[PDB]
């Protein structure tokens, strides 16, 4: 009954998408066609011929990057029409996305949103991948998820952002759309996971020895991290956290629910069998203030909740000894509202590893995923990167050319004002 | 003049080849311990 429906939303959220149903198929059995040679209902549906299709709902305004996916391998797997395109983008732009062209998409995509969930007994998260920092993941994704709260009340919206990273970008109008979009990532959505591209590039380099790691490889330490967050949703456990367990254990206040990854197997083929990978040593690695998935260094925050998803052989008594070294350890600060801020789950199957992927096989996991007082230097971060260009009117006449009310850029800066505020108030 | 061939493969394609499935079929086999014999006795029935 337990299930999950996906949106990814822009060329990011479709190409981690793509790494993700890549894994997801090869985990539960399911060949690119749809059939396998019930524990895959968070995920899948099933026709009725031993045929299953992805619970999916592509979007974008290029038609480029998702008729790539119709062409590709995997284009019998999906509904012919979950992949739902346009004609033209937004090109980068926050009112395009929003207040023009990205409006007609829009009732087609919540047609089929609608269809994807009546046929499915109980509905758990609407779990959504976005590219906050663009046109179309930033534009059209605020204005899906005000249209998910309207019509789908409750029903937690998670999310797997791709904030922008803070010291390279490649675009400059990226400052203007990731705090533009600060009014739809903080009180639409529930589950804000930040996830910077910087800090995934570093741990390719520093745990899997690539020096030059292109975009699938990024995706593919994604697209772990999701099915190891899954993974009591799909698999048996000592210890299942689903997603009403998480909106209860990580987020304290209704505004302060921002959150950063950390999988911490993450080792190459060629040194994962110089190390036995124990209970303590991955979560030794995970804690690490350069493992973090958004670049974010913890140690000058402050903890306030830390949700951990051990994953594999993991002996529970393994799990309560690792959380006791690291609450002994003083490099790390939980706030004074907090003595216990270790939430864990178990799931007794191992990660899985894509034949031909940058991962290896490993038969322990930690998916750490924690709140703290240290990712408001991520939101004044780029809070000098908006007030260095909006301080002469850099591309706005290119914004309220479409539509946009000149104004509309000063109260998304009270938005991340407002925010800032709260997160140094929380760690008095 | 001549005409190069066309060497050009896109990066869905490359990487998202159809995989190997992973072999699994294995059961946890559990054995059950034998339940032990009964010894134990009434007071009434063991001095009366
Ligand atoms: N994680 C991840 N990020 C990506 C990928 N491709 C691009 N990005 C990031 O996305 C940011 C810009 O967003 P886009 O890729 O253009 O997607 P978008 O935000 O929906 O904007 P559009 O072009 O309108 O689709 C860049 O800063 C990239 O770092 C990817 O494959 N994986
Ligand atoms: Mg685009």
């Amino acid at each position: 009954m337990r299930e999950v429906i996906s949106i990814h939303v822009g060329q990011a959220g479709i190409q981690i998408g793509n790494a993700c149903w890549e894994l997801f198929c090869l985990e539960h059995g399911i060949q690119p066609d749809g059939q396998m040679p019930d524990a895959f209902n968070t995920f899948f549906s099933e026709t009725g011929a031993g045929k299953h299709v992805p619970r999916c709902v592509f979007l974008d305004l290029e038609p480029t990057v998702v008729d790539e996916v119709r062409t590709g391998t995997y284009r019998h797997l999906f509904h012919p029409e979950q992949l739902i395109s346009g004609k033209e983008d937004a090109a980068n732009n926050f009112a395009r996305g929003h207040y023009t062209i990205g409006k007609e998409i829009v009732d087609l995509s919540l047609d089929r949103i609608r269809k994807l969930a009546d046929n499915c007994t109980g509905l758990q998260g609407f779990l959504m991948f976005n590219a906050v920092g663009g046109g179309t993941g930033s534009g059209l994704g605020c204005l899906l998820l005000e249209r998910l709260s309207v019509d789908y009340g409750k029903k937690s919206k998670l999310n797997f952002c791709s904030w922008p990273s803070p010291q390279v970008s490649t675009a400059v109008v990226e400052p203007y759309n990731s705090v533009l979009s600060t009014h739809s990532l903080l009180e639409h959505t529930d589950v804000a996971v930040m996830l910077d591209n910087e800090a995934i590039y570093d741990i390719c380099r520093r745990n899997l020895d690539i020096e030059r790691p292109t975009y699938t490889n990024l995706n593919r330490l994604i697209a772990q991290v999701i099915s190891s967050l899954t993974a009591s949703l799909r698999f048996d456990g000592a210890l299942n956290v689903d997603v009403t367990e998480f909106q209860t254990n990580l987020v304290p206040y209704p505004r302060i629910h921002f959150m950063l990854s950390s999988y911490a197997p993450i080792i190459s083929a060629e040194k994962a069998y110089h190390e036995q990978l124990s209970v303590a040593e991955i979560t030794n690695s995970a804690f690490e203030p350069a493992s973090m998935m958004a670049k974010c260094d913890p140690r000058h925050g402050k903890y306030m909740a830390c949700c951990l998803m051990y994953r594999g052989d993991v002996v529970p008594k393994d799990v309560n000894a690792a959380v006791a070294t690291i609450k002994t350890k003083r490099t790390i600060q939980f706030v004074d509202w907090c003595p216990t801020g270790f939430k864990c789950g178990i799931n007794y199957q191992p990660p899985t590893v894509v034949p031909g992927g940058d991962l290896a096989k490993v038969m322990r996991a930690v998916c750490m995923i924690s709140n703290s007082t240290a990712i408001a230097e991520v939101f004044s971060r780029m809070d000098h990167k908006f007030d260095l260009m909006y301080a002469k009117r850099a591309f706005v006449h290119w914004y309220v050319g479409e539509g946009m009310e000149e104004g509309e850029f000063s109260e998304a800066r009270e938005d991340l004002a407002a925010l800032e505020k709260d997160y140094e108030e929380v760690g008095i | 003049p001549p005409t190069l061939p066309f060497h050009g493969e896109s990066a869905y394609r490359t990487d998202y080849v159809p995989k190997p499935l992973p072999e699994v079929a294995k059961p946890v086999e559990v054995k059950l311990p034998p339940t032990l014999p009964f010894n134990a006795q009434s007071c009434y029935r063991s001095e009366y």
